[PDB]
């Protein structure tokens, strides 16, 4: 915890104190940010305090007993205070929708940045891997919770060079309420979880590796690249799940990326969760020791990719 | 030409979105339901197949079937059906927690199979049967909606509507989950979905209540490893009803009975009670 991070952490608690009870009338809608199948997110201004925050709106059709429990369980996010976890202002329910208010990350998710970038450099993914590993560690030690949903759309970045996790399973009732959702298109779900209860933070590490491969090549790696598609450098949802379980895991191309990076993602994609590397081993991996020593300008690379000045 | 022009449909409050559209409460010689479809720019090959399916959905008038009033293409492609008061069956069982008698529960299962039997008699596969698409009109008659419409579900290439998998996974049959048949949707796939609806009525819960992973359900149900826990059927439910539920939930589709047999079963235990 360096000085520039302790400065920013303490600065967030100060603006957070300026926010009291969160009412729906206290917000003015500025612009829409994104819309997955979880909910829709807006950039809003909190009029009683002028703070600009991101407001996620989840519309669940659950009974009020389960819903009031979700709001109660989400208040643990007031305790999550790390430079690798997205800030949390307060959650509430109104007009048939749960509103989770979190800090605004003007860079967006890495899933959006990947679209504007095509591919992401290995030197940048080195810093992203450090933040995800540090983010999963803080959730594992200081709160004993998993993330359960590591994917590019849950890794958030901003213009100040920060990389943070969000949308992690903190509310057990919210996790079970989301289980009655429509089918998605792609899955980042570790093969053990697809088949029965997870192997703790190991199962989050698989998703990080699968997210790294997708951002490194600019394409969802299931199934792996076809013919000459790799030298150029519509599967069903059930077949993707059957592939992850009963097929060899994906891998980086052998010629484009360093061996330290190729071995890093290969230790993260071992189909056996026990043979898979844990946070202790990945923290001292060769690719991480190197990428941590490199002085890469992440904030400048981000604003260049989006089209803004640095 | 069952098409409705512009300025005729007063679009009002936004209600919500589902597997293939967003519903608004509209006005059109009375309250209607306007579902703005997710296929905004249809292909002229997709458009003619949609008009063809509306023609079949048009000639369907049954008491347990929501009235299909046609479509519109002026602002965007949409669907106009009858607006029904009260809550859906999903709201009653899982949100409001309405406490029906066992007689009323069996009666809901009878009218649902009755309407489904009419749809199959006219050779229409629902493809999306669930308690969300079952409304209790004035807390008496059952009304099934969101039936058919296989062409506005699963986006087109240019001329190859490959049946694509969308909807709620809790009601999808295993052969539907796999999509490895390219015509997995069948009469028995609707029968299976009807079996899950029976599980809702007889247990008061949704299936797989102890599984909170979406993709785990998709994989294990498609692999035959996972099945609804029939132990959760409440004590006061008829034995003849619990056996009928298990016949609709058979993993292989050819073992599932058809609705002429299902409706006959329900009315038999409806009398002897
Ligand atoms: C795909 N994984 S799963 O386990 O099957 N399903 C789920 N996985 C993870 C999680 C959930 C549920 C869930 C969501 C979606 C969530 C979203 C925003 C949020 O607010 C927030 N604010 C600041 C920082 C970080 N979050 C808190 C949240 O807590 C939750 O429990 C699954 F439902
Ligand atoms: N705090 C934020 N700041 C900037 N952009 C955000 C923020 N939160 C979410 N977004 C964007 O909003 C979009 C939708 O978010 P979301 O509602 O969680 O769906 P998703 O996570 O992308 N996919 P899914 O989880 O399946 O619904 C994402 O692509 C994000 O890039
Ligand atoms: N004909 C209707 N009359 C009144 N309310 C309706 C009607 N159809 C749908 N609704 C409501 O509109 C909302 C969304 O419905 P809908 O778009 O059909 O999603 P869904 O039924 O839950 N899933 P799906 O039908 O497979 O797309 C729900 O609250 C429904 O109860
Ligand atoms: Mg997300
Ligand atoms: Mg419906």
């Amino acid at each position: 915890l360096d000085e520039q991070q302790r400065k920013r952490l303490e600065a967030f608690l100060t603006q957070k104190q300026k926010v009291g009870e969160l009412k729906d009338d206290d917000f003015e809608k500025i612009s829409e940010l994104g819309a997955g199948n979880g909910g829709v997110v807006f950039k809003v201004s909190h009029k009683p305090s002028g703070l600009v925050m991101a407001r996620k709106l989840i519309h669940l059709e659950i009974k009020p007993a389960i819903r009031n429990q979700i709001i109660r369980e989400l208040q643990v996010l007031h305790e999550c205070n790390s430079p690798y976890i997205v800030g949390f202002y307060g959650a509430f329910y109104s007009d048939g929708e749960i509103s989770i208010c979190m800090e605004h990350m003007d860079g967006g998710s890495l899933d959006q940045v990947l679209k504007k970038a095509g591919r992401i450099p290995e030197q940048i993914l080195g810093k992203v891997s450090i933040a995800v590993i540090k983010g999963l560690t803080y959730l594992r030690e200081k709160h004993k919770i998993m993330h359960r949903d590591v994917k590019p759309s849950n890794i958030l970045v901003n213009s100040r060079g920060e990389i943070k996790l969000c949308d992690f399973g903190v509310s057990g009732q919210l996790i079970d309420a989301m289980a009655n959702a429509f089918v998605g298109t792609r899955s980042y779900m570790s093969p053990e979880r697809l088949q029965g209860t997870h192997y703790s933070v190991q199962s989050d590490i698989w998703s990080m590796g699968l997210s790294l491969v997708e951002m490194a090549v600019g394409r969802y790696p299931i199934p792996p690249p076809d013919a000459k598609e790799l030298e150029l450098m519509p599967m069903a949802i059930f077949e993707l799940l059957d592939y992850i379980v009963n097929e060899p895991p994906p891998k980086l191309p052998s010629g484009v990326f360093s061996l330290e990076f190729q071995d890093f993602v290969n230790k993260c994609l071992i189909k056996n969760p026990a043979e898979r590397a844990d946070l202790k081993q990945l923290m001292v991996h060769a690719f991480i020791k190197r990428s941590d020593a490199e002085e890469v300008d992440f904030a400048g690379w981000l604003c260049s990719t989006i089209g803004l000045n640095q | 030409d069952w098409e409705i022009p512009d300025g005729q449909i007063t679009v009002g409050q936004r209600i919500g979105s589902g597997s293939f559209g967003t519903v608004y409460k509209g006005k059109w010689h009375g309250d209607v339901a306007v579902k703005m479809l997710n296929v905004t720019a249809p292909t002229p090959q997709q458009l003619q197949a949609f008009k063809n399916e509306v023609g079949v959905l048009r000639k369907t008038r049954h008491v347990n079937i929501l009235l299909f009033m046609g479509y519109s293409t002026k602002p965007q492609l949409a669907i106009v059906t009858q607006w029904c008061e009260g809550s859906s069956l999903y709201h009653h069982l899982h949100i409001i927690e309405t406490k029906f008698e066992m007689i009323k529960l069996i009666d809901i299962a009878r009218q649902t199979a009755q309407g489904m039997d009419y749809l199959h008699a006219k050779s229409i596969i629902h493809r999306d049967l669930k308690s969300n698409n079952i409304f209790l009109h004035e807390d008496l008659t059952v009304k099934i909606g969101d039936f058919g419409l296989a062409t506005v579900k699963s986006r087109w290439s240019g001329s190859h509507q490959f049946e694509q998998l969308s909807g709620s996974i809790l009601w999808m049959a295993p052969e539907v989950i796999r999509m490895q048949d390219k015509n997995p949707y069948s009469f028995q796939s609707d029968v299976y979905a009807f079996g899950i609806v029976l599980y809702e009525l007889m247990t008061g819960q949704l299936p797989y209540s102890n599984i909170n992973n979406r993709d785990q359900i998709i994989f294990m149900v498609g692999r035959g490893y996972l099945s609804p826990d029939l132990s959760k059927v409440r004590s006061n439910c008829p034995k003849a009803m619990k056996r009928l539920m298990a016949e609709c939930l058979k993993k292989k589709r050819d073992e599932r009975p058809l609705f002429p047999q299902i409706l006959a079963s329900i009315e038999l235990l409806a009398r002897s009670l």
